[PDB]
């Protein structure tokens, strides 16, 4: 499932053991964006506008924590557009799904977002954003025509 | 006066060439932009794998 | 007379770990 | 009547496109099957011609000639503007 | 695993005075 | 043949002009450079006053 | 379009609207005949 969200996105959950769980659209205190992580600090500091404390020392015991498999997941090239035009949390893929089945899913929909007399500049700007990664030399050209 | 009569003719040829070229320019842009949108739909998209170490910034 | 403020280096240690499948 | 005038406009605007013509034709056959079995068999056949005779070359061709429509009109207009002047320059 | 060093601000105070004629 | 003979005339004029220019270029450079060295020698030099505050950088 | 007659003009304009691609194809053929007939009358 995919869902469009408002930028900037910051989430910081204080965990009970003293670490913090972070998911954020932007970097602070070295923490990478977009991928979530469990964060711990040796000394109290301010990050994302709030104080990450050093935890109290703990005594070790036998663990029963689960260890899930890792997983690599491919998404459609335009996933941000597909989530956007729905306005709701929408199913985009399955864990196992082939390249071909994944593509034939939104294609007819996406093709029917065609160029119109009323919003050509807006449409051209979206084409540039979509083309940027594929053909940078075409995206800069389309951007210039769009601002003209 | 022959130059004036010749000017009225040369003018109407450059005015005609002006419009025929605009017809071509717009017709080409609509073709290309639409094709590139088609191509953009079918390119391979991104991969995620939750690996923090891969996304470190120094 | 001249009074000046020289920056001096320091660090905090930050550790990070992954969450497979985001679970 | 009310039950029909509910999705009609939405369904009509799923129209034929230069991209996915084969895929569209197969949906039309599935929709037509119960209504007119003869026409469904013909549509399904025209579908598999575009997709699976040769390497789908005709499906590629008709897709491309589709996208080129605006160019082709803009050329045809230039030809008439040559022909008319040439013909008028023959008449005494 | 990822271990990082984050820079934290600090200063030292330095005072200077002149030597007329370099004597 | 006539082209070779004519080429030989036009060539010798351009080759003569080429050298007469090089003579001039070198002769000018030596004049100007030596005068500028003279001028450089006679310009006012720096001032020192042991004032630390004057040479603060922020 | 809806309620005058039995809604026949709404039927007519709907039908004429679907036929548009056929009508252009016919119109093209008429020009091709005309140009040849015409060029064949010039001395
Ligand atoms: C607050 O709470 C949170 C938890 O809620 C705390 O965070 C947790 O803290 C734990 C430490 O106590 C972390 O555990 C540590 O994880 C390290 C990373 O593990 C991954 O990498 C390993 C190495 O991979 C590389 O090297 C191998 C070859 O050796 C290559 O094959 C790889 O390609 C890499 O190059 C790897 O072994 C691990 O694999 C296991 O986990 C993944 C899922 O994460 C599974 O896909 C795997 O199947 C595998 O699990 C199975 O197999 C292993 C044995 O191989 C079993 O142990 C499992 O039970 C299961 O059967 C990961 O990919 C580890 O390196 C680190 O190891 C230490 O401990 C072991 C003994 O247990 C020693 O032998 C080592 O030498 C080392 O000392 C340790 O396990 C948790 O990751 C972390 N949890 C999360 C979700 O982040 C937080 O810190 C707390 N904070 C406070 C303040 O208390
Ligand atoms: C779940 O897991 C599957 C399996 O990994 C994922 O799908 C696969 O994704 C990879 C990576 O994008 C694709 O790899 C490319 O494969 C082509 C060659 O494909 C042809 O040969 C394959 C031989 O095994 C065959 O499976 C393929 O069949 C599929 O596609 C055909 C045609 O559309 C279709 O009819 C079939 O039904 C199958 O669906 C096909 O015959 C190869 O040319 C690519 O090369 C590029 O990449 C390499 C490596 O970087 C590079 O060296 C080359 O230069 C070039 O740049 C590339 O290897 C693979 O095709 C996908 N297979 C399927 C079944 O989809 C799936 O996406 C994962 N899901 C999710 C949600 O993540
Ligand atoms: C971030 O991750 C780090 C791992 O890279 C964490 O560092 C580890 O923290 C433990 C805390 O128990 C240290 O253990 C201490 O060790 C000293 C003496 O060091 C020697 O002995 C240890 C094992 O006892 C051995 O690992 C060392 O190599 C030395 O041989 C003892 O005096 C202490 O009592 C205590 O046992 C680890 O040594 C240390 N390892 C490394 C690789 O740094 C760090 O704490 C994490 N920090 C944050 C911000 O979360
Ligand atoms: C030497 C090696 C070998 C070489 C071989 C080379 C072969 C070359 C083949 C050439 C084929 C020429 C095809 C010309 C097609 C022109 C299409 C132009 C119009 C077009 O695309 O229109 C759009 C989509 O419709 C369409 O796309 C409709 C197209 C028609 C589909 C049906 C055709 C298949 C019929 C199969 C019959 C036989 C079956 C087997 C018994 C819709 O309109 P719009 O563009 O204005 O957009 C407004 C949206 N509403
Ligand atoms: C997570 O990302 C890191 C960084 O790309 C991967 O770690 C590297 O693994 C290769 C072998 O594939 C080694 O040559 C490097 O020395 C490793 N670098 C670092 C910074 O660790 C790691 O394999 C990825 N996957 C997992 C599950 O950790
Ligand atoms: C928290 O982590 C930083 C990591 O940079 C520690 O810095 C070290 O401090 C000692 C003094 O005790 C210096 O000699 C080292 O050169 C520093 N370098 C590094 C990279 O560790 C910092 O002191 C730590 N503080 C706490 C409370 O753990
Ligand atoms: C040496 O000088 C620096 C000059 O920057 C002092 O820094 C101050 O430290 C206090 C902590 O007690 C901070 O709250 C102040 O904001 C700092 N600023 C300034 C300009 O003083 C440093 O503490 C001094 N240390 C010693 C040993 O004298
Ligand atoms: C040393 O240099 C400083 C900086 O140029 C001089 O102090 C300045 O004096 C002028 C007036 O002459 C004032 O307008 C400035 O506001 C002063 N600036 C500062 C930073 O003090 C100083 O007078 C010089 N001479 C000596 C002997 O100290
Ligand atoms: C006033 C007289 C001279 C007639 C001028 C008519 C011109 C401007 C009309 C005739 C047919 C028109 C074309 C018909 C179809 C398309 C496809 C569309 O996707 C892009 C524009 C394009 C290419 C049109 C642009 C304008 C056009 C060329
Ligand atoms: C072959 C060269 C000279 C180009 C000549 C222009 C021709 C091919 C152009 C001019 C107008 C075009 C038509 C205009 C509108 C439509 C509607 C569309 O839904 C199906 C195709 C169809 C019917 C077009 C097919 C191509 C067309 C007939
Ligand atoms: C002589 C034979 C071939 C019949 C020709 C019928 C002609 C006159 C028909 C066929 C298709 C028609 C056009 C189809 C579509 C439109 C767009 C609409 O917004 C206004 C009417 C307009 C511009 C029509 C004008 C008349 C038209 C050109």
């Amino acid at each position: 499932w995919a869902e469009a969200v408002k930028e900037p996105f910051v989430q910081v959950n204080p965990l009970k053991n003293g670490s913090y769980l972070v998911l954020a659209s932007s970097t602070d205190c070295q923490i990478p964006p977009y991928v979530p992580s469990i964060v711990t600090v040796n000394e109290t500091t301010s990050c994302f506008g709030l104080d990450f404390k050093r935890p109290l020392v703990a005594e070790e015991r036998l663990s029963f924590e689960p260890r899930l498999p890792n997983l690599q997941l491919r998404l459609p090239h335009l996933v941000g557009i597909i989530a956007k035009i729905k306005g709701i949390k929408i199913e985009v893929t399955s864990s196992g799904e082939s390249i071909k089945e994944q593509i034939e899913r939104a294609k007819a929909e996406l093709l029917r977002l065609d160029i119109h007399e009323g919003d050509t500049p807006a449409w051209i700007q979206q084409l540039a954003a979509a083309t940027k990664d594929v053909w940078p030399a075409a995206a800069s050209a389309l951007q210039g025509i769009g601002n003209f | 006066y022959t130059c004036c009569a010749t000017s009225s003719r040369v003018l109407a040829w450059i005015f005609l060439v002006c419009i025929l070229l605009i017809i071509v320019l717009v017709s080409c842009f609509v073709t290309i932009s639409r094709i590139q949108w088609n191509k953009d739909i079918q390119v391979l998209g991104p991969v995620i794998d939750w690996n923090v170490t891969q996304r470190a910034v120094y | 007379s001249l009074r000046m403020q020289h920056p001096v280096p320091k660090y905090v240690e930050v550790n990070m770990t992954s969450i497979p499948q985001g679970v | 009547k009310e039950q029909i005038e509910r999705a009609k406009a939405e369904l009509l605007r799923l129209d034929i496109h230069e991209g996915d013509t084969p895929a569209w034709i197969q949906q039309l056959a599935a929709a037509t099957k119960d209504v007119w079995p003869a026409a469904a068999s013909a549509l399904q056949g025209i579908g598999n011609f575009l997709s699976g005779t040769a390497q789908g070359i005709f499906g590629t061709a008709f897709s491309l000639l589709g996208y080129l429509k605006p160019i082709l009109i803009g050329v045809g207009v230039i030809l008439l503007v040559i022909l008319i002047f040439k013909i008028v320059s023959w008449i005494p």
